[PDB]
């Protein structure tokens, strides 16, 4: 995908994540756990349904048209009837083929986009208190209990509340 | 707020996305199979095999083609004054009355098929000096010899066939379709025996147009014991125009007119069974659902139908890329 | 660069983008209405209601159809030798000379409409043994009886109509269109009275092709006091070919040829007024501007015009998403 | 949009910003102020005009074609004339419908792209002296007078000039 | 691991991408020329100038059109029973036998061109009471006068042209094409001299159809010393149907049938040389390679060919943007 | 491009980089060096070839069709034969013109994407030991010999190994 999150810096997916499309596994003070992010799952789903409905938009109805099957050989007019329908079919076949290709390409990049958007949103929130491990995991540099994790996920984490703790614990250089 | 602790602890948060053990392969701009979490099929490729009789008025022709129904072949008299949205012609339909050909049969099958009605109105034509109502053994109306229920075979009365010259004004506010014809005798004897004159002539005209046909004598293949043919012709007469039939031989006169409608009507050749169900889209293979945007069942369709395409499968990804762990 | 200060101060920088209080809704791949800051309409959907007379040469047919103009109906004599880019035919045009029909009228209206010229050149045909210049009361040239200014009704002389057999070589370097015809008498007496023989015949040929028509006697509806019809036919004669007109009755002879051009010419049926203005795109509804890529005014167009489409509005976003301050 | 700046991390737009499309709003000890960014405004505008011109590119002219209106009923040939034009219209209607949809989708993501590009460009420039507040605002950690703001906006801000001031003021951990 | 050092040093890493000194300009959604590192042409716009004779069976008509080959013009007798995938007709082909015209020539050229075979089978028609095998000086078969090798000019025997009435059943399992014709005498004397009766008639029928033609007497232009014409007609006879030829004058009888095939065959007019090489795509300008998706050589093609397009160049970027440092 | 790396924050290309599409130039204790990145060069190339093959996918073959050249003037039927072919050509010409435009646009943004993806991947790896100079160059704040550069490029650089060195050298505020 264009953003390189899915099948990119996020190594692989979680077959275990059965409650949403994007989410958070964490390991902390109480222990290890997982939760779906419902806001980006809805954002990806609504865009995919938006696409779908527009493709599934109005059928055109047609009634009396031309004959498309012939049982005798007639020459010039029948030759044309066959050429009109044949080239109509080839043009619509091209169109259906290009449509699902552009469509599919875009679905793969928009879901990649949402992954990266969630990530960046968490990055921004944690401010100076976490570091990016690269693999799609942040290392939170301060005591973060299960309600702390809950506030990051529900978008209320105040970084100031743990800034001095984190910042000390982060830059205490020694090996 | 709190106090400088002598302990230091971190946490780990990891973001990720689901994956399913079973993805679907889908095509893109840059790949021909890439596996996504989920996809939808966009090509309808199967029929019920049955023409649903709803919402369109299907009329099953059974063993009548529409032209035989129009002309009034004895065995097709069931269809008199019928009305359809889709007339379905069956492969086993047969004709079984006097042998005829229709020059530009294909346009006639089209004009009435789109008109959607077979409503016939008899007009009082007075044929002076000829024997009306002739029929033939090739067209049995029950035990007896008969003819098409809408044509009138005119023969010489006594020993002469005058020059027929008749008019029928279109005084109504609608177009009138008149079906008429000409008999081609098999022998020069048959010509005189029937119409007296050595060469008949039929001229059918309106203020807008004229058509004159001369019969053509000659042996054609035996069909229902006949080697003569009649040929069918048609004249639409506009409101306020007049029809003038004029002949001194071989005329197969009209008994009145068919009304013409304009509407969503058509004809379809199909051997699929009509059945009772709702379906907007008719295909010769039976009805198909039009919930998908494209179909691959048949390029002949009537009604709200998917666009026929050559592809038989075209899957729209409705999910992200599948990058599983492995599992089961 | 400087030394540690005692006062600590920060600043705040915020990036952002405009918004307008009034966005336009526009369609996308994933949404059917999303509000953007600004958009352009891509479907032209209104006409001036007037056919601009510039840059194309419009010729208003007024009450002449192009075929009447071609044939030379008295009331259409204004158009002799005229020339057009677009010939406009008006709904109220009428014919008012001898009743005629043109088998394949529609191709004749097309060949001359695309030729763009009505330039006629008289050729010296010598009709030996017949009465030239016949006319009729159905085609008054002023007080007197007349005929089409480009056809020549040939009648018998005294007691004889010979077999006409004439030639006119195409010695010029261009194709020549000859318009000719045949008269169908209403009665068998009219036939002999006019052309002596019981059945005329007209054969018009070139080294490339031949066409022979036999007239068809019979009463047709009274039109301008006539129940006879003439039918019009055409023969293009290639450079270096020859025309050979041959008849022993019912010939309505040609007085020469029309030149054929190849070019951007066409005909349009429209009742819109011609007016003085520049406009590249003509539509039966009047000219329309071709600044937009698509139009919804009329599928009939002539000249540099937008592509007709079914949509009557199609808005191209020319701005970012509108996310206004005073929210929902 | 794919980048999540417009209608994303940047909460909403400024109806007040009447002089450019993208811009800067600030608060320093000298006061507050606003200024349009003309370089990304031009970048977004030129791409939108590029799109426009290509759509508004050459009309094809046609002259003698086929009849498209008929006053009598003819059958087989007229049936074909109507089918040819009807399927021509449906194909061009599809084309215009897909064209403005792809086009519009791309305009929304390219303006989203430019927003994010401006942001990132400012981010990079400020180097270690500012922190991202998340909402599209940077907190500049040093005395930044109106000429300092002007140098950030006009792309001349030297981060070294205020690095030690900022860096101290930034990592002075205490609450 | 080691102890804190008293020295301190940095490194610089810079990422970047290549650039070439010579980019190619390519078109996009937002720009009309943007320079990329590399591109591919997608429009094939040149021909070899030669029709490769492989893999399709090309048959060079040389100076025979397909209809002359079909009819059996003396100079085209080389093509008897030939077979083709593509028949190529040359501009310099000429006819050189009795002057004929084919009403709907264009459908006849099409039905046999698609059939792909000229396989003729002679059938034993017995013409009782007429002089078979007539020929003419306009169609020399070597020193002598002759005719089309597949037609049979019947002339009256003794002093009588009887009414011919013959049948030939289609007992085989395939369709049979019969080519037949009618002679139009130049004079009324020629009519009687040749066929006795004043007006011939030809009626060719099957159980499915009939066609009757009457000849048309009259002088046409001298072509190969003849002012008479014959006109060609065709009748496909289905399996199990019967042909009944019936005439009392002017019949140019069939000598049997042509077999009809259904397949990939067609005809092409071209003056390009056939040459030995493999090429799937034939164009009148010679073969072209079908490795590209679109072509601009010619809209007439036969075989696996690129889609004709109006653009003569369309370059697909196969590389990133070219942003050179030195440039030029 | 949508990401703003190529012809964006990376000022210009390297005509000198003849061994790959994307790459690294470096400066260190051992001297200066340049090396192509083969993994993103392959990623950009495979996507471009993917596009190419799909365009160069199956030719449709056609055999007996309609006449497209006429030597006499016939009127109504020939008018139609010419209209059918003419509108067929215009529709396929539009299609080829839109196809290479969408295609080209995407090629420029996917190569821009890969540039930015390489960059971001290096960024993430170097963790707290380097700073972004903005111009597409990182300033590595510790002694980084040619094997150190080699490990960054081949994706094995351990940031902990030089964290305290870098972190000290980075935040020693003084001018
Ligand atoms: C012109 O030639 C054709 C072919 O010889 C003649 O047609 C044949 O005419 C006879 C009667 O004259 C037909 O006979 C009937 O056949 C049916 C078959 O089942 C049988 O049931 C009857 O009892 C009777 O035999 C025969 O079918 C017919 N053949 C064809 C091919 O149609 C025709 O009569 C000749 N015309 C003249 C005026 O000589
Ligand atoms: C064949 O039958 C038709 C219909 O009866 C005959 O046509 C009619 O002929 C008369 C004259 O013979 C026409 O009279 C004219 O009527 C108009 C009415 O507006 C008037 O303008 C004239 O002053 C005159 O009175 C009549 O219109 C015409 N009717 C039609 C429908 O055309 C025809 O004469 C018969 N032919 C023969 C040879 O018997
Ligand atoms: C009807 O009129 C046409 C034109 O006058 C007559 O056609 C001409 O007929 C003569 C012979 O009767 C042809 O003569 C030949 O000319 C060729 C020229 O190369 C020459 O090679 C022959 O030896 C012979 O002299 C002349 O070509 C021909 N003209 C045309 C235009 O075809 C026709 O004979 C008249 N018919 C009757 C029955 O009067
Ligand atoms: C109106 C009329 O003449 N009808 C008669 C026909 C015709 O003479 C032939 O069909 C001419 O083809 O011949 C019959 O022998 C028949 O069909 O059985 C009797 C029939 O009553
Ligand atoms: C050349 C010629 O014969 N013209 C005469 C015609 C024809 O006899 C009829 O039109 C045959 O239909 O008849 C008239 O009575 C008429 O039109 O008023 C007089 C006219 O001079
Ligand atoms: C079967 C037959 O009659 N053939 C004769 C023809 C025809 O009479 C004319 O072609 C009628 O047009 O005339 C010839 O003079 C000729 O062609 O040289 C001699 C030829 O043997
Ligand atoms: C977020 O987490 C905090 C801490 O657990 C909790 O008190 C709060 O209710 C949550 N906020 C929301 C908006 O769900
Ligand atoms: C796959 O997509 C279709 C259309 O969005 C949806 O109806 C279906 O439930 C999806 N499957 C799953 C497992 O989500
Ligand atoms: C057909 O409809 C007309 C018009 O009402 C009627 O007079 C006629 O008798 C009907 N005939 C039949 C067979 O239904
Ligand atoms: C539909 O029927 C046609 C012929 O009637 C056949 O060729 C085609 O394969 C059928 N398709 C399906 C889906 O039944
Ligand atoms: C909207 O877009 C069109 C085309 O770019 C432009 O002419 C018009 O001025 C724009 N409107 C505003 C308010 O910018
Ligand atoms: C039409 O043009 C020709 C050619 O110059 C001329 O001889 C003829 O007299 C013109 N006729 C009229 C009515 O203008
Ligand atoms: C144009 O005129 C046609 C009929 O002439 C009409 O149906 C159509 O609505 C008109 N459209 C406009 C924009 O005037
Ligand atoms: C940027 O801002 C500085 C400080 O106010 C000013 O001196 C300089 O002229 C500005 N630079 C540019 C390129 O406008
Ligand atoms: C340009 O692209 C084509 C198709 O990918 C390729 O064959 C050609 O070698 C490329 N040119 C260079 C210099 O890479
Ligand atoms: C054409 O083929 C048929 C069928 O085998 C054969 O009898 C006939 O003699 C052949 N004629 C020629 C000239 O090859
Ligand atoms: C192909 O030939 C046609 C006419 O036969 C000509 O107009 C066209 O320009 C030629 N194109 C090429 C590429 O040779
Ligand atoms: C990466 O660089 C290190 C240090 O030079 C070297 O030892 C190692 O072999 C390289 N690793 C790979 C995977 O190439």
């Amino acid at each position: 995908g264009l953003f390189g999150a899915i099948a990119g810096f996020i190594e692989n997916g979680w077959e275990g994540m059965i409650d949403g499309w994007y989410g958070f596994r964490h390991q902390n003070s109480e222990g290890t756990g997982q939760a779906a992010d419902l806001k980006s799952t809805q954002a990806a789903i609504d865009q995919i349904n938006g696409k779908l409905n527009r493709v599934i938009e109005k059928t055109n109805e047609k009634f009396h048209q031309i004959e498309k099957e012939f049982s005798e050989v007639e020459g010039r007019i029948q030759d044309l009837e066959k050429y009109v329908e044949d080239t109509k079919i080839d043009l619509w076949s091209y169109n259906a083929e290009l449509l699902v290709a552009l469509e599919n390409q875009h679905t793969i990049d928009l879901t990649d986009s949402e992954m990266n958007k969630l990530f960046e949103k968490t990055r921004r929130q944690l401010r100076e208190n976490a570091e990016e491990m690269g693999n799609g995991c942040f290392k939170i540099y301060h005591k973060c209990d299960n309600a702390c994790i809950e506030s990051i996920r529900n978008g209320t984490y105040d970084h100031d509340v743990y800034r001095d703790e984190a910042l000390n614990n982060r830059f205490q250089i020694k090996g | 707020q709190d106090l400088p602790g002598n302990d230091n602890s971190t946490a780990t948060l990891c973001l990720g996305h689901h994956a399913v053990p079973n993805g679907t392969l889908v095509k893109t701009i840059t790949d021909d199979q890439i596996e996504v979490t989920n996809a939808t099929e966009l090509v309808q490729s199967s029929s019920t095999g049955k023409i649903c009789n709803n919402p369109h008025r299907i009329l099953d022709g059974i063993d009548c083609t529409l032209i035989d129904a129009l002309l009034g072949d004895p065995h097709c008299d069931v269809f008199q004054n019928e009305t359809w949205d889709l007339f379905v012609e069956r492969s086993k339909a047969f004709s079984n009355c006097y042998p005829y050909d229709v020059p530009d049969y294909a346009s006639l099958r089209s004009l009435v098929a789109s008109s959607g009605t077979l409503e016939f109105i008899t007009e009082g034509f007075t044929w002076t000096g000829v024997t009306q109502n002739g029929g033939s053994n090739a067209c049995k109306r029950g035990p007896g010899s008969g003819f098409f229920s809408r044509l009138n075979w005119l023969t010489k009365s006594g020993s002469t066939y005058p020059v027929l010259n008749v008019t029928m004004p279109n005084n109504d506010n609608f177009d009138k379709l008149y079906i008429w014809g000409i008999h081609h005798p098999s022998t020069n004897q048959e010509q005189t025996s029937l119409y007296v004159q050595a060469s008949g002539r039929v001229t059918v005209s309106t203020r807008r147009s004229q058509q004159t046909i001369i019969p053509n004598i000659g042996s054609r293949p035996w069909v229902r014991g006949q080697s003569s043919r009649i040929s069918i012709y048609w004249t639409i007469v506009k409101p306020g125009d007049v029809l003038v039939i004029n002949s001194n031989g071989n005329l197969i006169a009209p008994r009145g007119y068919f009304k013409m409608r304009t509407g969503k009507s058509s004809i379809m050749r199909s051997d699929a069974p009509i059945d009772t169900c709702i379906s907007e889209c008719i295909t010769p293979n039976g009805s198909i659902p039009n919930d998908k945007p494209f179909q691959n069942v048949n390029k002949i369709t009537y009604g709200a139908c998917p666009k026929y395409v050559k592809q038989n499968t075209l899957k729209l990804a409705t999910g992200m890329r599948n990058v599983p762990e492995k599992q089961t």
